[PDB]
RNA sequence: CUUGAGUCUCGUAGAGGGGGGUAGAAUUCCAGGUGUAGCGGUGAAAUGCGUAGAGAUCUGGAGGAAUACCGGUGGCGAAGGCGGCCCCCUGGACGAAGACUGACGCUCAGGUGCGAAAGCGUGGGGAGCAAACAGGAUUAGAUACCCUGGUAGUCCACGCCGUAAACGAUGUCGACUUGGAGGUUGUGCCGGCGUGGCUUCCGGAGCUAACGCGUUAAGUCGACCGCCUGGGGAGUACGGCCGCAAGGUUAAAACUCAAAUGAAUUGACGGGGGCCCGCACAAGCGGUGGAGCAUGUGGUUUAAUUCGAUGCAACGCGA
RNA sequence: AAAAUG
């Protein structure tokens, strides 16, 4: 389909899973992959290295789009916060913008209760 | 921490500068810490731990000062 | 670290101020603590009442991701 | 052990052939301290590989063994409770040692009717990247592959 | 009379209180666009969500609750408590010069008021969280801890309740008694030198069972009040008062025990910490557990199957 | 991960 040449990176890193989708510069999605789907089940799904095979297989699935130049939108505190990064970097991309999105509240809502374990 | 990568400047430097500005900006302090509710209690004690602590370990260093080990 | 503001008679820090008030927040917008720049707990209080003042009426961001 | 000055023992080389690698060969063949049993074992296995390779003792030996030797290994480690297989390189030493038990493991579970026969077998079959020994060798890679992820500490 | 107590004048710092408005971040929900097979969760899972298109990402909207950074053994308040910004109404504290009143003070049974959270009543509100409840796990069970959900409630107005390890486990007021380093907030003079208020840490004499307290006393004294009299029974019963209720408050007796208790000391222990060691793990090689037989033991049997050893440290042991 | 008792 249409070719975009500029496009942008979003790395959900949580401490399960890693999720990377790179969307157009108006946030449409074009290709997405993820740790968990990317033969990573389990105690191996939250680690750095499975990030780093999703963030191979997204950039894989928007080949046909001729993405160049790619911004990273990083949010969470997951372990496929560089990960991913180093990864979309290596395979060709030129990053050009690094940006934390981590959304944080200036107070707000109440966090779930403490873990007893 | 919005990083701009410059120009001729490589990858793995833009990164380190990331990565600089998040721990200066201190996001993942704020993500673990706002995880799950600490009870105002339990922050309280924690706060004044920290700073008995902190004053504790200056009173054992300043102390040590005069101390002769051998 | 000395404080700026007892070196120079600072009755009120002047949330209008913008430029001395931009060089008490961090890239991300948030005020620098006292520790940091040295400013006495007095001037610190009036800088953070006139840069939030200064949010409020977008002379200056909250944050980096408006 | 703990304290750790283990100096490494001296290997008198076969006297064939003169390698100290063989030499090992010979000690892991070995049973019950029997050296010259197990030394006219591996010498007339030698033989025979050295006819059905037309090669060399010692060289076509060291094609099997390269096929054999592993590069990376699992080493198990409790984390959370759970147990995981940590991936870790194979010291070249390690190499060798694995490479010739296994290969005299599966010469040793072979049905030939003498077991320098079968250790010629399971060392042309090597050779060629067939025998039990090369198949524990890629069940070895394709464990420690498969943990790639845990690498790390 | 003016020294205690108070009034006035100028000013200072403050999350002190009440009312009203508003800002930005974020969660959730609703609508739509892109997009595609996963998401979510755990120690590992499953329940749950997703091809009826989730999760992710972008835009628009709704709504409630809380105010990141500043922020600090920082500040204010009688205590409970109080934190974005702005206005309105309002309480207290402190400092410098004076001027004024002239003991007008201190404490306080009963009384009265205030009083966290939960709870209760009426009417609203309800994002997030979350007793109860449901399901999934775990387990011998698991009415838990963990997971996915979730209702009171948390929020608002008004009223009620009146209790908390409501703690400094330290009543209020006043005087006196070596020091050191800080914080915070005034003020005098000329960065230094003073002088007030509040406050954190350490420590001297003295005090203390000790631990410790130590000019903000648990030191040395004075005024007034509250309270205690072995552990249980019991802050319970009965009665009274209060409460819509939950319950609060006042508050026994029989009976029973020879202790209960505080601090500190030596050990031992810990699924507390740290550092080491050992064929303890690990890396390996050969075994035992299966077979036949030898031998010892248990048991059973017997007239007797002599006695002893009988977790590791008895069982080819005394022999 | 679970991990009771004398
Ligand atoms: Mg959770
Ligand atoms: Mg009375
Ligand atoms: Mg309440
Ligand atoms: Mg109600
Ligand atoms: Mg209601
Ligand atoms: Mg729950
Ligand atoms: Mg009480
Ligand atoms: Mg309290
Ligand atoms: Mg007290
Ligand atoms: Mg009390
Ligand atoms: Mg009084
Ligand atoms: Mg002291
Ligand atoms: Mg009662
Ligand atoms: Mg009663
Ligand atoms: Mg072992
Ligand atoms: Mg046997
Ligand atoms: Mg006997
Ligand atoms: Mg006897
Ligand atoms: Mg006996
Ligand atoms: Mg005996
Ligand atoms: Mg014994």
């Amino acid at each position: 389909r249409k070719q975009v040449s500029d496009g942008v990176a979003h790395i959900h890193a949580s401490f399960n899973n890693t999720i990377v989708t790179i969307t157009d510069r108006q946030g449409n999605a074009l290709g997405w992959a993820t740790a968990g789907g990317s033969g990573f089940r389990g105690s191996r799904k939250s680690t750095p290295f499975a990030a780093q095979v999703a963030a191979e297989r997204c950039a894989d699935a928007v080949k046909e789009y001729g993405i160049k130049n790619l911004e990273v939108m990083v949010k969470g505190p997951g372990p496929g916060r560089e990960s991913t990064i180093r990864a979309l970097n290596a395979a060709g991309f030129r990053i050009t913008n690094i940006t934390d999105v981590t959304p944080i509240p200036h107070d707000g809502c109440r966090p779930p209760k403490k873990r007893r374990v | 921490p919005v990083i701009k990568v410059r120009e001729n400047e490589p990858f793995d430097v833009a990164l380190r500068r990331f990565k600089r500005s998040c721990e200066k900006a201190g996001v993942l302090a704020e993500v673990r810490r706002r995880e799950f509710y600490e009870k105002p209690t339990t922050e309280r004690k924690r706060a004044k731990a920290s700073a008995v602590k902190r004053h504790a370990k200056k009173l054992a260093r300043e102390n040590a000062r005069r101390t002769r080990l051998y | 670290k000395f404080c700026r503001f007892t070196a120079e008679g600072v009755q009120e820090i002047d949330y209008k101020d913008i430029a001395t008030l931009k060089n008490y927040i961090t890239e991300s917008g948030k005020i620098v603590p006292s520790r940091i720049t040295g400013t006495r707990a007095k001037y610190q209080r009036q800088l953070a009442r006139a840069i939030k003042r200064a949010r409020y009426l977008s002379l200056l961001p909250y944050t980096d991701r408006h | 052990p703990r304290r750790r000055v283990i100096g490494q023992r001296k290997i008198l080389p076969d006297p064939k052939f003169g390698s100290e690698l063989l030499a090992k060969f010979v000690n892991i063949l070995m049973v019950d301290g029997k050296k010259s049993t197990a030394e006219s074992i591996v010498y007339s296995a030698l033989e025979t590989l050295a006819q059905r390779s037309g090669k060399s003792e010692l060289e076509a030996f060291e094609v099997a063994l390269e096929n054999v030797r592993p590069t990376v290994e699992v080493k198990s480690r409790r984390v959370g409770g759970s147990t995981y297989q940590v991936p870790v390189e194979v010291r070249p030493v390690r190499r060798n040692a694995l490479a010739m038990r296994w290969i005299v493991e599966a010469a040793r579970k072979r049905g030939d009717k003498s077991m320098a026969l079968r250790l010629a077998n399971e060392l042309s079959d090597a050779a060629e990247n067939k025998g039990t020994a090369v198949k524990k060798r890629e069940d070895v890679h394709r464990m420690a592959e498969a943990n790639k992820a845990f690498a790390h500490y």
